[PDB]
């Protein structure tokens, strides 16, 4: 790749998200406990992040090395090689949309001083407990009231129009999908003039300070709820068979399963139409499914199964092990051993066992053995240094 | 009230109560609602004269075999034995009560539809009827909602009048006169549009006909029929909402394996919202003792669906689960231990099935299981990888290209081309010996014989010297 | 112990033991520090991108050892390709400029 | 592969069937082998060393 | 994410659309305005010409080069020989039709009525000609449909549109092709609205 | 007749380029074909009697001519198979059907407008020509040839009309021309360049 620069980052936005992605991952199954080849559509799919065995279809019909680019008709997977399995993304289509952990629950809660709402009220909707307006109109209300569940029913009967309340995920895609940057960024621009007092117009210049970043940004305020949730390529949670029938899969597998699961029961309820106590407890328990992904811990700490330590969801991978994940690096061409004093060395020499410099210098060795003509090919130098 | 709790199955219990426990008679009292309830949606079938029709051609076809004596009746109310005589009772009134609008036009064919109330359905095609009628809504729907855009917002006349006289008769020519003739712009505008508002509602009179009645008559047969579903859709939830004090009771049996509690009573829900879907009151049984079994239906089909990383098939928990209900009967009459053939005389598998069932049930062990010490590492560091190669393998596979580049260079022209014509050497997939003797031109077994006696030639020694070295 | 080329462990690329060849030693963060002290820096990009982590990388520098080629040409290690993946795996967007 | 496809038919190495992993001594190591057990699933023919 | 810059009307169009709704592909296709697409096409088509293919990685126009690439990376049904005798052939008879015959439908539509009697019966005539020929096999000298009639099922769909017909001859052995033709639900499938109304079917 | 032999039948062009850019894929592969240098007044009998459509150059063996090169240049490169020519993946196999059309319809219309321009457009194709083809300088660092390291099709659309350079006036110039110059050392004297070059295309080189 060319000498690139400057790693640039921002907000994904639902139709970028669904762009990285080659298919939906519409169930929650993994392999097949017969003949351990992956399932269909499930989350370790062969169609999805391409095949398993190096340059060869799943059923086993394109196997020469003439088919080298064609899909297969039986099962799609395109005939390449598996290292194409570990660069790939899916992605689930979530049935309701569901808030962003981070961008909730961070300690400045992004999308409360986004829209001047006291966090703790942002609570209070995401759990379907207390209605909030939108678009008032011409009533007693304004764009934010917390209707709770009878006020709003006190307030239902006599309007039935101009006025929209709604409950949930789904409202605060609402607020944000409406409000606009600009109208309230100049307005404030004069609002913090007017108004004297060193705490007000210390903060008020936060507020202002934050619309004035998702603007030239380029990122629109409603990208923090979610909408399709991507999944990893399956070669980085694997699912690895050990050595005498057990598996050892990674604690992703157990995360993906509870929001395909949930989201796929979800989906279901809307087509048999259950009341709203069900379903409303549907929502409220797949977004604390989706946030049991992100960012596990920050809720009541969905343990593993099967087992009594917390499951490791992805924000827990890079969080510091006092470190980070990538180079902040074992190393090859190594050795260790117990050290000496052997005084009789130069300044500028150490000692180097026979055992040891004749296994880290085994490559520079096969170069001398081959061009002295000593040996005819490597694999017969392979057996005079052994 | 709201003392900052977090977890749903506090905000479950702290929701779900406040609702109240339903005396005995009162479930009899709601079914009979929902009883009431399809009655009003099934007879308001009956208004529809095309009721027979999707059925008609079934009866002439159940016998000729495009529908099955199962999907349509079920023993009539209040099969050759039952079908061939009471759908043949019909054939009477089935075109005589058409008979008269070919005065008593209605009555005709309400009189046909008005004994239909003994006619029987069953579940497969009710849905259809209710997908019929319905889609004709959206086909006279949008079209009535673009008559207030084309004669409004085209027009300029207003929408709230002219739907007085056009409104549910949607064929006529109300606004076509009645609304031209009041002297408005709008209203002489409106012999501008015309056609349109004439023609785009031109494919709703086949509707009309389509069923064969007015479109008045077609408002209310599907307009009627909403309010018997609104009439049962707040009967069912009322019950569900009842018993949903129940399926709490039910589902803590199953509190441990591998579901969460919150996931189990959920499954128990879409259970139960099937119970009170197929109750029935009249054989006196309590909702109780009726919904306890299609509940507890639910939450272990739904333990055998979604338990397991690698997913087992329904058919072999059973299987699996027989083996510790069998594994430890053994157990304590035998008191020592069961053994691996033991199972084979207690149960009656053929002695390798128990070996197969065995080697099955054993979970997978999280990739991050702190391994001996608690030490700063997890079992995924350790588990090396199988896919690479090593890269003296594949030092030598790039040597050896040197050799057979080298070697098969040292032969002569002609007779080398096909030697790396008849394997992958440097090339594209293999080829056939005849499907090569289409190249050379010389087709015959020649092309079997100059590969022959060359293969030969680098056979012999000093031309294998460096090719035989990988060997071993 | 002693190890010039061996296994490679599966999510990460990196060097392990579990083929009677244990992993390489460990050149923690606190050793990269001496070679940043010191000018050293060929030796610093040979020690993290072909001799750990870089894929094709490595078995370049392997055949180009053993013709007596001293030269390597780095690549991007595979602990890095993995930390994207990663981080889109949540709503965060990462990506490289061009130029 | 196609390269050692054609090393193959020149010597007529037959492929075989089955892949070697046996165990052996780990290497720098050297002593005497002092008792040697074996265990069997009852149900599979002992040999004769067995 | 395969998508397609279709056209509304146009025969090339017509003939992608044939190939994907055959071979089973997973498409959507994005519409242009009467034979243009939008400007904002010309980024990842300089040509600005439709048809042009997108997926995921590739960019594609000339039907030439796109429906080949559909033929050669989903194999079955296959639309080709087998051996590379005939598929000179094959490759070579479309050459024709999309040489003589398809240009020649330029001053029938883009000409004025003088030439558009020129093109009409000077062509009818070479549509009866290999007429007889269909006693041969069931299409256009295939057992089997393939790539060569591509070229014929979107062309024929055009008749009453333009003007000419079949009258007695260049009808008994011809318009048996037709009616063997247009029923596959590949060409089923592959009907537009706009490009239906052009006749009766 | 023509096909009447067990090899091949063409009717080539002296100085047109359709027919040298069939030589070198012709041979390249290691033929045996008949070369007939003939004139549009003047070209072989067989040339316009069993060639219904009278081009140039015109391929026939055993069953029927073949002409429009690309459909030349095919029939031989997938029938006559090593060594091969063109990749094996259907993606890199689409776009090197591509660059061809790019070049067939973006690089021959300036030699032919060069051929019968005016004054002007001898320079403005010149000069939409030369700097554009500087345009693509850079291309050859990464790879030996046009984006494909082995020697492929879409490199010999190139060499032919990059044989007639000065032939029509036209010279380069700028910074970096080393690069794509010293790139026409890698290609123009190749066997199935050198065999196949025709001398009357030749004596422009001086
Ligand atoms: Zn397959």
């Amino acid at each position: 790749t060319e000498e690139f620069d400057a790693i640039k980052i921002a907000l994904a936005s639902p139709d970028m998200i669904r762009s990285w992605s080659f298919g939906e991952v519409k169930k929650p199954e993994t392999i097949n406990y017969r003949t351990f080849k992956p399932e269909r559509d499930g989350l370790f799919c062969a169609r999805i992040f391409g095949p398993v065995k190096d340059y060869e279809c799943l059923c086993g019909k394109y196997k020469r090395l003439k088919h080298r680019g064609v899909i297969c008709e039986k099962c799609g997977v395109e005939v390449t090689q598996t290292k194409v399995r570990r660069e790939r993304m899916g992605h689930i289509e979530l049935a309701s949309p569901t808030a962003h952990i981070w961008f909730l629950k961070s300690l400045p809660s992004r999308i409360g001083l986004l829209l001047d709402m006291p966090l703790r009220d942002i609570e209070r909707v995401l759990y379907f407990e207390s209605y909030v307006v939108i678009e008032g109109g011409m009533t007693n209300l304004e764009r934010q009231q917390i209707l709770t569940e009878e006020q709003y029913l006190d307030a239902l009967e006599e309007f039935g129009d101009e006025f929209d309340a709604k409950m949930g995920a789904e409202a605060i895609q609402a607020l944000l999908k409406s409000m606009d940057l600009e109208q309230e960024c100049e307005q404030l621009r004069e609002e913090l003039n007017e108004t004297n007092s060193e705490t007000k117009r210390k903060k008020l210049t936060k507020r202002i300070k934050l619309l004035e970043a998702f603007v030239q940004s380029g990122n629109k305020p409603e990208w923090m709820i979610l909408t399709v949730l991507p999944v990893l390529p399956p070669d980085l949670r694997p699912l690895v068979p050990l050595d005498g029938g057990r598996f050892a899969t990674s604690d992703l597998n157990d995360l993906y399963r509870r929001v395909i699961n949930r989201n796929n029961r979800l989906k279901r309820l809307l087509d048999l139409a259950a009341p709203d106590i069900i379903v409303r407890n549907e929502k409220r328990m797949l977004q604390e499914a989706v946030d049991a992904l992100l960012d596990n811990g920050r809720r009541g700490r969905a343990i593993t199964g099967s087992n009594k330590r917390p499951l490791k969801s992805l924000a827990d991978m890079i969080k510091g092990k006092q470190g980070r994940f990538r180079q902040n690096k074992r190393v090859d061409y190594s050795g260790r051993s117990v050290i000496t004093v052997g005084p009789y060395l130069r300044l500028h020499q150490c000692g180097l066992p026979k055992k040891m410099a004749l296994e880290l210098f085994k490559p520079f060795i096969y170069g001398k053995l081959e061009l002295r003509g000593l040996a005819t090919t490597i694999k017969a130098a392979k057996k005079m240094v052994e | 009230e709201i003392g900052r709790t977090t977890d749903p199955v506090r905000m479950y219990m702290r929701e779900m109560g406040t609702v109240e426990l339903l005396t005995r008679e009162g479930e009899i009292d709601i079914a009979k609602r929902i009883e009431d309830g399809i009655n009003q949606v099934q007879c308001s079938v009956a208004e529809y004269p095309e009721a027979i029709t999707y059925l008609l051609e079934q009866y002439d076809r159940v016998e000729a075999e495009e529908a099955r004596l199962s999907d349509l009746i079920t023993g009539f109310v209040d099969d050759p034995e039952l079908a061939r005589e009471k759908f043949a009772e019909l054939r009477a009134q089935y075109v005589v009560t058409r008979d008269t609008i070919k005065a008593t036009a209605q009555e005709e064919i309400l009189k046909l539809s008005e004994v239909f109330k003994q006619f029987r359905l069953v579940p497969k095609q009710f849905d259809y009827l209710v997908n019929s009628m319905r889609v004709m809504m959206d086909r006279v729907r949008t079209q009535e909602r673009l008559i207030m855009k084309l004669c409004v917002e085209q027009c300029k006349m207003p929408k709230k009048n002219f739907i007085t006289l056009f409104t549910g008769n949607e064929t006529s020519d109300t606004w076509f006169n009645a609304a031209i003739a009041m002297n408005k712009p709008w209203s002489e505008k409106l012999h501008d549009v015309s056609e349109e508002v004439h023609r785009a509602l031109q494919k709703l009179q086949q509707i009309e006909e389509e069923t064969g009645l007015t479109i008045e008559q077609v408002k209310d047969i599907n307009r009627r029929m909403s309010i018997g579903e609104a009439k049962a859709r707040r009967a069912k939830k009322e019950m569900v909402e009842a018993n949903l004090r129940l399926v709490i009771s039910i589902a803590k049996k199953y509190t441990n394996r591998g579901l969460q509690f919150l996931d189990l009573i959920q499954e128990g829900n879409i259970g139960l919202m099937k119970a009170v879907d197929k109750f029935e009151y009249r054989r006196g049984y309590k909702f109780s003792t009726y919904a306890t079994w299609w509940i507890r239906q639910a939450i272990t089909r739904s333990i055998a669906d979604q338990a397991r990383t690698i997913r087992i098939p329904v058919h072999m928990i059973e299987t699996i689960n027989k083996l510790n209900r069998i594994s430890r009967q053994m157990l304590q009459e035998m008191g020592r231990e069961p053994t691996p053939e033991e199972l084979a005389e207690r149960m009656l598998m053929p002695e390798d099935k128990i070996r197969k069932v065995l080697k099955i049930a054993k979970e997978p062990i999280s990739m991050e299981t702190p391994i001996g010490d608690d030490e700063d590492s997890h079992l995924g560091d350790f588990i090396e990888d199988t896919t690479l190669e090593l890269p003296l393998d594949s030092a030598t596979t790039e040597s050896l290209r040197a050799a057979t580049h080298d070697v098969l260079a040292g032969l002569t022209a002609r007779e080398a081309k096909v030697l790396r014509m008849r394997f992958g050497i440097d090339m594209n997939t293999d080829y056939t010996l005849e499907e090569v003797g289409k190249q050379f031109d010389v087709t015959r077994e020649r092309i079997r014989q100059i590969e022959a006696k060359a293969l030969r030639k680098l056979r012999h020694p000093s031309r294998s010297e460096v090719l035989r070295s990988f060997l071993d | 112990h002693a190890r010039s080329t061996g296994s490679y462990s599966l999510v990460t690329q990196q060097p392990l033991g579990g083929k009677a060849q244990f992993g390489g030693q460990r050149f923690g963060e606190m050793e990269v520090w001496a070679l940043e002290a010191y000018g050293a820096a060929y030796t610093l990009q040979e020690m993290l991108t072909v001799k750990s982590d870089d894929v094709n990388g490595r078995t370049k520098m392997y055949k180009n050892i053993v013709d007596g080629n001293h030269q390597m040409e780095p690549g991007m290690p595979e602990s890095f390709n993995v930390l994207l993946k990663e981080i889109r795996s949540l709503g965060i967007n990462i990506e490289l400029e061009d130029e | 592969t196609p390269e050692e496809k054609l090393l193959r038919a020149i010597f007529g190495e037959k492929a075989s069937d089955v892949k070697d992993s046996s165990l052996r001594v780990p290497n720098g190591v050297s002593g005497t082998v002092i008792d040697v057990q074996v265990f069997t699933r009852d149900g599979v023919e002992k040999d004769k060393r067995a | 994410v395969m998508t397609l810059f279709s056209g509304p009307t146009d025969i090339y169009s017509h003939q992608v659309r044939i190939v994907l709704a055959e071979k089973g592909v997973s498409f959507e296709i994005e519409h242009v305005e009467k034979d243009n697409p939008p400007q904002d096409l010309i980024d990842l088509n300089p040509n600005q010409s439709v048809p042009t293919l997108v997926d995921r990685e590739l960019t594609l126009w000339e039907s030439r080069i796109i429906m080949e690439y559909l033929d050669e990376r989903f194999p079955h049904p296959p639309l080709m020989p087998v051996y590379p005798v005939a598929r000179g052939e094959s490759r070579l008879y479309m050459h024709r039709i999309e040489k003589d015959w398809y240009t020649l439908m330029n001053t029938i539509i883009n000409g004025s009525a003088s030439e558009a009697d020129a093109a009409r019966k000077q062509l009818r005539e070479e549509l009866l000609a290999i007429a007889p020929v269909f006693g041969q096999k069931p299409y256009f000298l295939s057992d089997e449909f393939s790539l060569v009639d591509c070229y014929l099922a979107p062309l024929l769909w055009r008749l009453p549109q333009l003007g000419i017909e079949f009258s007695g001859p260049g009808a008994k052995e011809l318009k048996g092709y037709m009616t063997r033709v247009f029923e596959r639900d590949s060409f089923l499938a592959s009907l537009t609205e706009a490009e239906r109304e052009m006749r009766l079917g």
